[PDB]
């Protein structure tokens, strides 16, 4: 992400995706300054190991397997998952899991409307931040 | 190759004469890998590379003593007790070579003692492989120092095992042989011990 | 009688004849303390200076007029210009007054030494306050050490030392406001 | 053999009795401080006596109820 | 370490002034000294082919060939510096060809190309001026196959052909440790072995300077003396150990006395392997 | 040859973030450290207030403690103490007094047996 | 056979020899004239034959 | 690099591809062993840059483990080959792909 | 990686005179007054001398 | 000229130049040129060599200067 860019980007994407994404590249980019500082885990600070964690976070959301693509309404809600809370309780071995359950889980009725509308209207944010939380993830 | 050759094949020592040829060899943008200097090396019994990361740090002739070398450090030819101090010489050396990119980063105080040991004698034999030169002194001051060989074997033979660790490094820096390192260090203990009271001044109001 | 008067000041020329010149003295911990025993003064009158001290906390470095402490002979209270003593103090209860407002911190024994400048400096390890204490583990603690019997003296000494601490902690939960 | 107080006579140090003092009382705290307590208690450091100047046997310790209230 | 047969090819690879002469002089004067003591099918003549040396050079190596008496089993081929191109091109094959007699007749060779980059060099100028177009490095094309056709000239013949053979010494100096050129990398893959003579190791002491980490032998120990074998592999699995322990022996602070314990072993074995030279063993 | 500096580049870039993050690290546990030393201070005072402070005395049997690092990329402190301890040493012994030497920390226990090899304890 | 020279790496760790050839490598103002105006100096007055 | 260890085969692990790698293919417990073996393998080039300056008492035993692991990995992808008797005096092996995928 | 509250005063004095001066470098422009709604003014050489 | 830059090196090696701020010498040495006598300068740059009057003479008048800030 550090030297891949897209120089028409900047609002020539999804709106609904454009409203977490400029969250996701500003949480990933202090990522990429700590992650090569901090490969150890014994002594840190209560700062950094909260946007280390963040980042791993979203960096093992945001892989994703060959021959698959998933539509953009339904990375939308992944990215809205991962860049809000929902999320911070998978390790980071789960978050790949953790993902398939917030797309299994989560009510379809919210993609054709995301899909529809193209952003997520306050009322379809309500209704995401409800029916996140009333899935089963799998962190045990 | 056969240019140079065709020319340096003809100075050598025959049974009739003898030519003892001394070349000063230019190194393109300080490259020994250039193909006139590398052409050059095979030609050559000698060889005294100098080097221009010695001559920044003051030392002077800057002779790269880890790249210098000859057909006559041979101990069979110059004598086995020169030829141990030669390369115990080089040993320090090159360990202290080895040394220089973990006492950039971690510092001197990160190293063992045979660590900073050798660090120490190897600082004092490289400033004390300078040294002040008579046609150079016109335009440094310090005067030119023979040395015989029988002196800086010694001299040499001296720091390798260890008589002068007492002494500071800058009392080997431009000086002949092993007396002018310790009278250069009682000359230079006097000038951290020298202390005047009034200046001596009797300046104003001379006697006509 | 004083055949070697040593000091900060006295260590310095026997060091500097002894040590190399680019060395320099090292300091002391006398240097870093701003009140000292002997030089008087410092109590003016009712309200004193009292030094409550832990290793891991130091819990009051005010001005009080009395304190009561717990030493081994029994509470007795430190009033302003009280007489020197340097007072064990056994497992009890610290009761600092500066007015009608007391703060009563239980401490597990440690010295405190009244000084010839008044001022007043308790030295207890641990020392907590009477709110935080658990009053019902106290009595399950003292009955596993009186029901404990050991056969060494040390031992023994350890189980004295666990029933003098836990009757005394009885006794500062009990009965107060 | 010896002369003194309780733990004097006991072959116990004034430092390790009043450490045991002390850990008793961490013992019987308050949840939100006894926790906050167990931290200041626990005891890990190993010495090894030096006869020679190279060698010498170790004792370690990984103590974490505090100082060892038998005799060492 | 790295174990040489009757009939293979092995590079002594290195820079200038670290030891690839006197490797191979050693190897020829040691001939000498076993040529005494075996039957007739069983000594060695060695050949040495100096190219590009000097005249100097040259003759101090028949003065020592001559005073320790290895001269009667030695050819000595020297096409030197003064010398045309074309004869310091053919000087190596010359060499070879007068090697092949006694490969070719049941008796047993050592050639010594001293400085195959020096033929390489005295080839391209000779190619250069016949106006054939340069490439990399501004050698020819085929200086592969120079290389290639001269090198493989070194065989163990059938039991059907005598049984004689030739064992093949190049020499080629690099250029501050730089085996990444063109005509090093030619011959590292051509030979089976390598002799690889590190200038860092020269100067602490370490003389012959084989760094024993580079330097293998594609014939291995099927080619040792048992005895040797018996001891030198955990001489290799040793060395092995001292080569991956160091760069942590800044810190003599911090013993360890298990990878102190493998790093004085290998100190050990570090000065055992050294050796004075002119003096084979 | 042009990927030995450009290997040697990556070395000395990541040696530039490990440093960095130990040097935050170190800043963090400093930090950390800082309140609990200026908690533990203050019961210093009465024992050096009721006691004094003699150190220059004709006792007959001294115990040195030097009280030094474990880990050793600290940068001139347990070797500085070492020289105080050289020079502490050299200032109470002067009258045939039995010394024993006592380290805290592994740097320690590397340079007093360097000076002191049989005091050392 | 050696030709002190009087310069103490010279002597000390690469010697000359009284009738070889002699190579001084260096590039721009490292001295290489200073030292060949030394060894004329040292040398060549204490030489006896002729000099170019 | 790997040859420099004395691990034979000296096969880089994280530069040998194939496309039969997909785990259509191959199905899931070989590709995620595989997969699996390759991130350790990647965790423990990123450590060792770590632990060749300070030596592995700076990872607070969550990644003291899967150095150990690698190391045994790393260690356990060495084969003996059966023309490779007449160099080193080791017989060779011929190891079946079950056993392979249920030791890794 | 101390803090705010570490440095000096004249430290919080150079701190606030660079963070004051550091917004003094932004400017509206005028041809951006489009998008953005707030007019653009093109300031003289004397006047930000002055300012500054 | 030669003879304002041999007198501020002067100035500036023989410790005249002592305690002066180190902000302050690109002040204080124009105050060492303005100041002093320039028959210093005429007498310096005629004979081209520190006299033995000169330097006598020199420092006498190095020590009647009045340097900035003091
Ligand atoms: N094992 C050894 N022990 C001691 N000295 C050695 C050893 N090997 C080589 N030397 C010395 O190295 C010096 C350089 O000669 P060497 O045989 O190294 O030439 P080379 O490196 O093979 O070829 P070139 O001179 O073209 O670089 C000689 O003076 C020789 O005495
Ligand atoms: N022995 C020496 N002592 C002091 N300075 C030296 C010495 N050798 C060289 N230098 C410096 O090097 C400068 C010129 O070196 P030079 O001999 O001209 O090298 P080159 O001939 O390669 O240009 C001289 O002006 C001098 O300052
Ligand atoms: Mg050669
Ligand atoms: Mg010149």
């Amino acid at each position: 992400v550090g030297l891949s860019v897209s120089r028409v980007g900047s609002a020539a994407q999804f709106p609904g995706m454009k409203q977490v994404a400029g969250t996701l590249k500003l949480e990933l980019a202090q990522y990429r300054e700590v992650a090569a500082f901090a490969q150890f885990g014994s002594d840190l600070d209560a700062a950094t190991q909260y946007v280390l964690e963040r980042g791993a976070r979203l960096t093992e959301m945001l892989k994703q397997k060959q021959f698959a693509p998933i539509p953009i309404e339904r990375q939308t809600v992944a990215v809205y998952a991962a860049t809000k809370g929902f999320l911070d309780k998978v390790r980071v071995q789960d978050i790949v899991a953790a993902e398939e359950a917030v797309i299994s889980q989560v009510n379809p009725a919210v993609f054709k409307i995301l899909k529809a509308n193209g952003k997520i209207t306050p009322a379809l944010d309500a209704h995401l931040k409800a029916e996140l939380r009333k899935v089963k993830l799998p962190g045990a | 190759a056969t240019d140079l050759g065709g020319l340096q094949e003809r100075i050598t020592t025959t049974t009739k004469g003898s030519i003892t040829s001394v070349q000063a060899v230019y190194v393109p943008a300080d490259d020994l890998t250039d193909p006139a200097p590398a052409t050059t090396f095979a030609h050559l019994d000698a060889t005294t590379v100098l080097s221009r990361s010695i001559a920044e740090l003051g030392i002077y002739p800057a002779v790269d003593p880890l790249d210098s070398t000859s057909r006559m450090l041979n101990p069979n030819v110059i004598g086995a007790e020169h030829y141990n101090v030669a390369r115990g010489v080089q040993k320090v050396l090159q360990d202290y070579k080895n040394l220089q990119d973990i006492i950039a980063i971690l510092g001197m105080d990160e190293l063992s003692e045979e660590d900073k040991l050798t660090v120490a004698r190897a600082r004092k034999i490289q400033r004390f492989l300078s040294q002040p030169f008579q046609v150079a002194e016109v335009f440094t001051g310090t005067p030119g120092k023979y040395v015989d060989l029988a002196d800086t074997i010694s001299g040499f033979q001296g720091v390798l095992t260890g008589k002068y660790d007492d002494l500071p490094e800058m009392a080997f820096y431009m000086v002949g042989d092993i007396k002018e390192v310790k009278e250069k260090a009682d000359k230079m203990a006097k000038d951290i011990a020298s202390r005047k009271e009034a200046d001596n001044k009797k300046v104003s109001e001379e006697l006509k | 009688e004083a055949a070697a008067p040593a000091g900060p000041k006295e260590f310095t020329e026997v060091w500097n004849k002894k040590a190399p010149s680019t060395l320099i003295v090292p300091e002391f911990p006398s240097n870093y303390t701003a009140v000292k025993a002997v030089g008087e003064g410092q109590v003016h009158g009712d309200a004193f200076p009292v030094n409550f001290y832990t290793p891991h906390s130091i819990l009051s470095q005010a001005q009080k007029d009395t304190v009561v402490l717990p030493g081994v002979d029994g509470y007795f209270g430190v009033k302003a210009s009280h007489v020197p003593t340097i007072a064990q103090l056994k497992p009890g209860v610290v009761e600092l007054h500066s007015g009608a407002e007391s703060e009563k911190f239980f401490v597990s024994g440690g010295f405190a030494f009244v000084h010839p400048n008044g001022v007043t400096d308790i030295c207890v390890l641990e020392a907590a306050t009477l709110d935080q204490v658990d009053p019902a583990a106290v009595k399950s603690a003292l009955a596993a050490a009186s029901a404990a019997q050991p056969t060494d003296e040390f031992e023994q000494a350890a189980n004295r030392a666990a029933i003098e601490l836990y009757s005394a902690l009885e006794s500062a939960v009990e009965a107060k406001a | 053999a010896p002369s003194g107080p309780f733990y004097r006579v006991a072959g116990m140090s004034y430092l390790r009795y009043s450490n045991i003092c002390a850990d008793l009382l961490r013992n019987v705290l308050k949840e939100p401080f006894k926790a906050k307590a167990q931290a200041r208690q626990a005891i890990h450091f190993r010495q090894a006596p030096y006869v020679d100047g190279k060698a010498g046997a170790s004792k370690v310790y990984e103590l974490e109820n505090g100082i060892p209230k038998t005799a060492n | 370490l790295v174990p040489i047969g009757r009939g293979q090819r092995e590079l002594i690879i290195g820079d200038r002034q670290t030891g690839k002469t006197a490797v191979a002089i050693d190897a020829i004067i040691h001939q000498k000294n076993c040529n005494e003591q075996v039957p007739k099918a069983q000594r060695v003549y060695c050949v040495y082919v100096a190219v590009g040396q000097k005249r100097s050079t040259v003759a101090q190596l028949v003065k020592l060939f001559t005073q320790t008496g290895a001269m009667r089993y030695t050819i000595m081929v020297s096409a030197t510096a003064s010398d045309a191109a074309p004869l310091q091109f053919l000087a190596p094959y010359s060499g070879c060809a007068m090697a092949e007699y006694f490969r070719d007749t049941g008796k047993h060779g050592l050639i010594i190309y001293d400085d195959l980059s020096k033929q390489s060099v005295a080839y391209r100028q000779m190619s250069l001026l016949l106006r054939r177009p340069p490439g990399r490095e501004a050698f020819p094309g085929d200086v592969f196959y120079l290389h290639s056709r001269l090198l493989e000239r070194a065989a163990k013949l059938s039991k059907e052909l005598g049984g004689g053979s030739l064992t093949a010494f190049p020499v080629i100096e690099t250029q501050a440790g730089d085996v990444s050129a063109y005509i090093a990398t030619n011959v590292i893959s051509i030979t089976d072995g390598q002799i690889f003579l590190e200038t860092e190791l020269f100067y602490k002491g370490i003389r012959p300077a084989l760094n024993v980490g580079l330097s293998v032998s594609r014939v291995g120990s099927a080619a040792q003396f048992p005895g040797m074998k018996q001891v030198a592999g955990t001489l290799k699995l040793e060395l092995a150990q001292y080569r991956e322990v160091a760069a942590f022996a800044q810190f003599g602070s911090d013993l360890d006395a298990a990878t102190q314990y493998v790093l004085e072993r290998g100190a050990r074995l570090t000065e055992m392997l050294k050796q004075k030279q002119f003096a084979p063993i | 040859s042009n990927q030995a500096v450009k290997q040697r580049i990556r070395a000395i870039k990541n040696i530039g973030k490990i440093t960095k993050a130990m040097k935050m690290v170190a800043a963090s546990k400093m930090k950390n450290a800082q309140i609990a030393v200026e908690q533990s201070r203050g019961l210093v005072d009465p024992f050096v207030r009721l006691f004094g402070d003699f150190p220059a005395v004709n006792s007959n049997k001294s115990v040195v403690v030097a009280v030094t690092s474990d880990k050793g990329l600290c940068g001139g402190l347990n070797s500085n103490i070492t020289k105080y301890t050289r020079a502490t040493l050299a200032t109470t012994e002067s009258e045939g007094k039995d010394v024993v030497v006592v380290s805290i920390g592994d740097k320690g226990r590397s340079q007093l047996t360097r000076i002191e090899s049989q005091r050392y304890q | 056979e050696i030709l002190v020279t009087g310069i103490k790496v010279v002597d000390l760790l690469a010697p000359y020899q009284r009738g070889g050839k002699i190579g001084l490598f260096g590039g721009a103002g490292v001295g290489k004239t200073v030292l060949i105006m030394e060894l004329i100096n040292n040398v060549a007055k204490a030489h006896g034959g002729f000099s170019v």
